[PDB]
């Protein structure tokens, strides 16, 4: 709940999902695509390729 | 069959097309609504067996449209052409048509209903090397009468079977005949009695022929003792693989695996007795004894007839804090020799993973796929 | 029933251990094998893995079988929430090798005390994965998890047992009639006024249970009129907390709970629609589960009981709805006793107790805690 | 991590026995949430016969003992 808020402010002021990052890369992920699931986006070219926020 | 992507389109949840990159540990992540156990059921639905089959195609969700085409892909690196196919790249493709109209497709032809099963008859993709959800503990909990095939299609035996019955109902054919020709060759001033030449031709010769499919059927027949043999040669292989992985996930077990009776055909019956336990049944056992034991039948497996590519929706369901743990270790040390599909919420098996298929699910009631790597 | 303190000797795992169960939430946590799931058979055997000795202990290394296992609760009947006037209940159950018992306030009672006695924590447990066993159920199956729910078991257990005294009665009538039929014709010395001497006062005493049955009749329709209205009150009183409930696990997701027919025997039929329509078969591992959870939580609004006990019943959802089977746990910690037995720890954070299980001592369960 | 602390805390439980002699105190092996995931892996050693701990009453304070 925490962290999957303490990203959400953070996120305007876009950016790939690893700009948000410093090990803990996964439960940042894990949020990530919880907000999704809330319509609050996520841009990637291919498979495993750069993700934009 | 090293695994290369898989694309959906109209299948369950999976509304736009996308597709998935798979490597050498791939995680499916996301939130519940989300696709991941559903894309094994693409995977099972891909090579063989909701409700009927409507229930297959995405129903849709009343923020898009409802879709009428279903279909599931698959690419696979043939290059040591693991199966009977010259190809390097294969393509294995299962279609879905509202019309109640399945297609199958491989490379530029279309494909047959009972064809895609030979092509994967030698392989074992087992559906059963797909644990599933709610699952886990199947061949623990099911009767030793439901537990011998798994071995049996694991030792690649279920070829020599297929051979076997086809051949029995073929010697019943020919025996039927015989039987139905030697009543025939049983009913059987001057003037030309020549018709006797040939009736005497048609058996003498032909009684040969049939008789010539009995002594040559029957030994296609005593092929089986290969199968026979084949089986109890891996039935033994996984036998002093179980302990040894056991008490590798309980430090200090003792369990063992035996057969009923001699008479394939038979049934196996598991035994597992914890370190500091023992004396006890299997129904006597913790919510997450079945599930490691289980876990660790379904790993020493893979230590004899191992497969390409397999299949986890929530394993490490109930299982400790510790002993999930230790099953990322386990995932990890056997992620050489298959590609392994895991489906976990808790954060232990993750770290031990290479690269996260995480699913969202957003415009409703539909699939998104981002993934990423260690 | 406020719970007390739990002992333990011989059941299964239990090698003599005592719970305090606190106000608030008791995380019952550990890893596996511990037997905390015999934490609920104890919590069954007690109320009302075996088959019956299957559950006394039977062997371990540095331990020897038992002979006679038998648990303790106690509970504080300080509101008088029980029949009796004790403010400490103690209700204790055993069984022996021989297979042969209950105590109600360190005194035996019968086979039917304490059920007589709880009338209650069915639904008000949840061992393993359970959990959808409301769900997968028939709808006229399921009605049963709303009976206990509205009280309308124990005048309808009643109703029955006065019905079959009925048939009884009727059987009597029955002889009656025909030994009255004979009397007509013995009717028409002095002696013979012996057998009219018996049939005079047989009429007041065969219309003795004439009367009675009818008086039992009675009895039975209105009871049912106090039994077929309580199972609609609490109905609908779940109907307007199933949106809540459901709606606050999931932001935008809206449904709705119904039922077929009329009732007596009405199949309650159960319909969700995630934020889409979603046959519930459809739902995910974790959409399965919190929806059993929701109803939970809205009867839990209804007739809350005081000991509810759920195991293993988030090991199917992912971390972010872990927290909302984790606050709707944190909520009703004041109005009911909630002992829960799961081992992910975002339910472990919110706990007002942690009660951690482990095992030494081979096949043996040890206990301890902290908070 | 979760498996981390289990053998990380298996130096100061083994090292304060061979030190003074006295148990691991929970109340002093407190890190910092954390006494959670702490609490679960002493309450896990215990099925390893690897630590032992005793309890004269229950929600009393606690003391690891690792040995056997
Ligand atoms: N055939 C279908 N048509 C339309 N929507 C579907 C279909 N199958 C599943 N869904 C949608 O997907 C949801 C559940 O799909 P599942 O595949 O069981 O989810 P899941 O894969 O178990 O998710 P997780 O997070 O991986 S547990 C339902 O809420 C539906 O909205
Ligand atoms: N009746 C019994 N007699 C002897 N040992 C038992 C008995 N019941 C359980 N045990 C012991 O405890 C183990 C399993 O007990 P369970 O109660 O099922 O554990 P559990 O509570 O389900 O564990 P978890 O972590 O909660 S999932 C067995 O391997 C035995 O060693
Ligand atoms: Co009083
Ligand atoms: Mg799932
Ligand atoms: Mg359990």
């Amino acid at each position: 709940d925490i962290p999957i808020e303490a990203r959400m402010n953070e996120i305007v002021h876009r950016i790939n999902f690893m700009d948000l990052f410093p090990e803990h890369l996964v439960v940042t992920f894990l949020a990530v695509l919880e907000l999704m699931k809330n319509q609050l986006l996520i841009e990637q070219e291919h498979n495993f390729s750069d993700i934009y926020i | 069959m090293f695994l290369k992507r898989l694309d959906v389109i109209g299948f369950k949840s999976f509304a736009e097309r996308i597709s998935v990159d798979f490597v050498k540990v791939t995680a499916v992540v996301g939130p519940n609504g989300s696709g991941k156990s559903n894309i094994t059921d693409a995977i099972r639905w891909v090579l063989g067996e909701g409700g009927k089959m409507e229930d297959i195609i995405f129903a849709g969700s009343d923020s898009r449209k409802r879709l009428n085409l279903a279909e599931v892909t698959l690419t696979l690196d043939n290059d040591d052409h693991f199966l009977p196919i010259d190809f390097h790249e294969v393509s294995v493709t299962r279609r879905v048509y509202r019309s109640g109209e399945s297609e199958f497709l491989i490379n530029n032809q279309p494909c047959r209903l009972k064809d895609i099963i030979d092509l994967f008859m030698d392989s074992g993709k087992e559906a059963f090397s797909i644990i599933s959800q709610g699952k886990v503990e199947e061949i623990l909990s099911s009767k030793a009468e439901d537990r011998r095939s798994i071995f049996e299609e694991a030792a690649g035996v279920l070829k020599y079977k297929t051979r076997k019955k086809k051949a029995e109902n073929k010697l019943f054919e020919t025996q039927d005949n015989l039987n139905r020709v030697e009543d025939i060759l049983h009913e059987l001033s001057i003037d030309e009695e020549r018709v006797n030449e040939r009736y005497k031709f048609l058996s003498e010769q032909k009684e040969d022929l049939t008789e010539a499919k009995n002594t040559l059927f029957q030994v296609i027949e005593e092929m089986d003792e290969e199968m026979t043999k084949r089986f109890n040669d891996t039935f033994v292989q996984i036998r002093s693989h179980f302990d040894q992985v056991f008490r590798s996930l309980f430090g200090g077990g003792r369990a063992e695996l035996r057969l009923t009776d001699p008479n394939l055909l038979s049934g196996v019956e598991i035994i597992a007795q914890p370190p500091g336990k023992k004396l006890q049944n299997l129904n006597l056992l913790s919510g997450g004894e079945r599930a490691l034991t289980a876990i660790a039948l379904l790993f020493s497996i893979l230590k004899v007839r191992p497969v390409p590519f397999c299949v986890l929706d929530q394993v490490e369901a109930a299982l400790d804090e510790a002993n999930v743990f230790r099953f990322a270790q386990y995932l990890k040390k056997y992620s050489s020799d298959t590609q392994f599909i895991v489906i976990t919420h808790r954060k232990g098996t993750m770290e031990e993973a290479d690269v996260l298929y995480g699913v969202t699910m957003q415009e409703s009631g539909v699939s998104k796929v981002i993934s990423v790597k260690l």
